[PDB]
């Protein structure tokens, strides 16, 4: 019904699919960063992930601030002591913007252990609408989700919250995720929750809707694979202690596929 | 943000929000004449404001003819300067200016046909309106008709989620939000337009209720009161209650008596109680009470 938007999906998908290209981080960003690597940005993101489920954020807002986080360090070269206050300005503004209950600046400051004033986090605030140019309705990998869960005949929670789990995953590793688009790591995180939990395979329906095959996910699904085998051991675990919970369906707990036979 | 305040002349003040006013301007280098909104900044202390940051992300995304249009945004540390597209008058003004007289039918059909096409394109680009009334509709002379006033506006993700409850003025908002349903979506726009095509007819709020249980009440005495057969689920609802007065339906020519078939017709569909049952704006513009429609300037 009216919920799933039945007279406007389809035209909100190709918009989102538009959309998503221009909002599109630079691939290569990190090594024109002097101070700052990939693995300092899988820190930062974890970071993000502990305070969304400490203020009890949806997970739509972490997704905001992530794209919001890589746009930024697209264009602007940061020091290592300020990658929090750009992580928080960022988190700030995806809260403003999807948040029906955004947590106060105070408690942005908060979250930092004093490391910065609120001078700085408004100030920044600034800084980011300036450089984002105020383009914040980013589509994510969630929004793109949450279309392709209603082609699951039948609905099944744990499918959808190990989709939402492996797409959360994929925020950590700039590399190799920032080479994907959201609508192509949601596709993948689809088809692996699918296969995980029911066996079944990225349906044909999907196929129609998104013009995505099995071949055309295949260099993400075999990235977003590794990721899932080796979560267990990666230095970031925020995500996988999140999904403990039964929110989640605890679907953390859930044994990946050894092989795809893809 | 080409803009830059020296360039700009004052007129008058023509309206004021919660942040801040709007003020009538004219381009000293081009002429144009558009309409500046000067947003406060931390004048809460908590920085630039939750509905600054989404009216100016969607405005911007958002290039429709019946869609207000934000021209430039001025970024200064302590003030934001929004600069829009002015039209002369808005549709609360249109009406009480046209208080004896009526609002002649093919500009009533003109508007609600432009008003649906804004609808549809805002929904189309996922946003919900959740403010749409005749004081943020902008009219000019060349009689156009714009959505306005975005400040409560969202973007939406497929499903819906739960967004915030106190939303749409209260004589317009929707049975689905006053009955405190977890989800709502692009209905309660088509309901508010609805609620405008009756008062551009009669020039009287068609529900103008003094509280959310006035607003309901009034609701169901006009449409009869909802059941189960008419809205699956209704009586569950978190704030349906067994004790509510089980009013009959008046029969719709009584509702609006100079409206014809076709605006009848009209009017039930983009005020069914079910939110799946409403009418859609991309589906109304289909609508045969549009067979005719044109495009004349306001009368006035
Ligand atoms: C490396 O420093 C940090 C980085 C992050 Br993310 C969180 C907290 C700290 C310590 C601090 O902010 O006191
Ligand atoms: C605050 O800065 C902006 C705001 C808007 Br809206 C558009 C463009 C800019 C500058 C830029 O394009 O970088
Ligand atoms: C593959 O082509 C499309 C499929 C859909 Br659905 C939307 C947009 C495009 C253009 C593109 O994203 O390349
Ligand atoms: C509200 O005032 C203005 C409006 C515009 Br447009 C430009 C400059 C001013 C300053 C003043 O003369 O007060
Ligand atoms: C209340 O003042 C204004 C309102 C508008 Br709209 C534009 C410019 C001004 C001058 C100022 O920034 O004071
Ligand atoms: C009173 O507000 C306006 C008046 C005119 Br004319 C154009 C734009 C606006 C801003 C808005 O639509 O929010």
């Amino acid at each position: 019904g009216v919920n799933e938007v039945p007279d406007y999906h389809e035209d909100i998908h190709t918009y989102l699919r538009e959309m998503e290209v221009k909002c599109k981080p630079k691939v290569g960003y990190m090594k024109k960063q002097p101070d700052i690597t990939n693995s300092m940005r899988a820190i930062l993101v974890d970071w993000l992930v502990e305070v969304g489920e400490e203020y009890k954020l949806q997970n739509e807002t972490l997704h905001l601030a992530v794209n919001y986080i890589d746009r930024f360090l697209s264009s602007m070269s940061v020091l290592r002591g300020k990658l929090q206050l750009v992580g928080t300005a960022a988190m700030l503004l995806a809260s403003k913007f999807e948040e029906i209950y955004p947590p106060e600046v105070a408690e942005f400051v908060y979250i930092t252990d004093d490391t910065y004033t609120k001078k700085q986090v408004l100030r920044m605030e600034h800084l980011v609408l300036k450089v984002l140019a105020f383009d914040l309705a980013a589509p994510t990998i969630n929004q793109f989700l949450t279309q392709y869960f209603l082609h699951q005949q039948p609905a099944n929670c744990k499918v959808e919250s190990l989709a939402m789990f492996l797409g959360e995953l994929s925020l950590i590793d700039a590399d190799p995720y920032l080479k994907y688009l959201p609508s192509v790591i949601a596709a993948a995180a689809f088809h692996l929750a699918l296969y995980t939990v029911t066996g079944q395979s990225w349906p044909e329906s999907l196929v129609q809707k998104t013009g995505y095959t099995l071949e055309t996910l295949k260099p993400c699904l075999l990235d977003l694979h590794q990721t899932y085998l080796r979560a267990p051991q990666h230095a970031q675990q925020s995500i996988r202690e999140k999904y403990k919970n039964s929110k989640y369906h605890g679907v953390s707990l859930l044994n990946p596929p050894e092989t795809l036979n893809v | 943000g080409p803009g830059s305040m020296e360039n700009f002349q004052k007129v008058e003040k023509i309206g004021e929000g919660t942040y801040g006013v709007v003020y009538k301007a004219r381009n000293k280098l081009t002429g144009e004449v558009v309409a500046l909104k000067k947003i406060r900044l931390d004048t809460e202390t908590e920085g630039v404001p939750s509905t600054a940051i989404r009216e100016i992300s969607l405005l911007k995304e958002l290039n429709h003819p019946n869609i207000v249009k934000l021209l430039d945004v001025i970024h200064t540390e302590n003030k934001l300067y929004l600069v829009f597209e002015f039209l002369h008058q808005d549709l609360k003004k249109f009406m009480d200016a046209s208080a004896l007289t009526g609002i002649p039918l093919p500009l009533i059909k003109s508007y609600l046909f432009q008003l649906l096409q804004g609808l549809a394109f805002c929904h189309s680009h996922r946003v919900l309106h959740r403010d749409l009334k005749p004081q943020n509709l902008l009219i000019n002379t060349e009689g156009a008709i714009k959505l306005a006033d975005f400040g409560l506006a969202r973007a939406f993700g497929v499903p819906v989620r739960t967004y915030t409850h106190e939303v749409v003025t209260l004589w317009y908002r929707a049975p689905e939000i006053l009955l405190g349903c977890k989800y709502y979506s692009t209905a309660v726009d088509i309901w508010s337009l609805g609620c405008i095509f009756a008062e551009m007819v009669t020039r009287r709020a068609l529900f103008p209720g003094d509280s959310e249980i006035d607003q309901l009440f009034r609701i169901f005495r006009t449409l009869g009161t909802p059941d189960e057969v008419v809205w699956p689920g209704v009586t569950s609802m978190p704030d349906y209650k067994p004790s509510f007065p089980k009013w009959a339906r008046q029969d719709f020519s009584k509702v609006v008596p100079p409206l014809d078939e076709d605006g009848r017709s009209l009017l039930s569909q983009m005020l069914h109680y079910d939110p799946n049952k409403r009418i859609s704006a991309k589906a109304a513009l289909a609508h045969p009470f549009f067979q005719d429609v044109t495009k004349p300037v306001p009368h006035l």
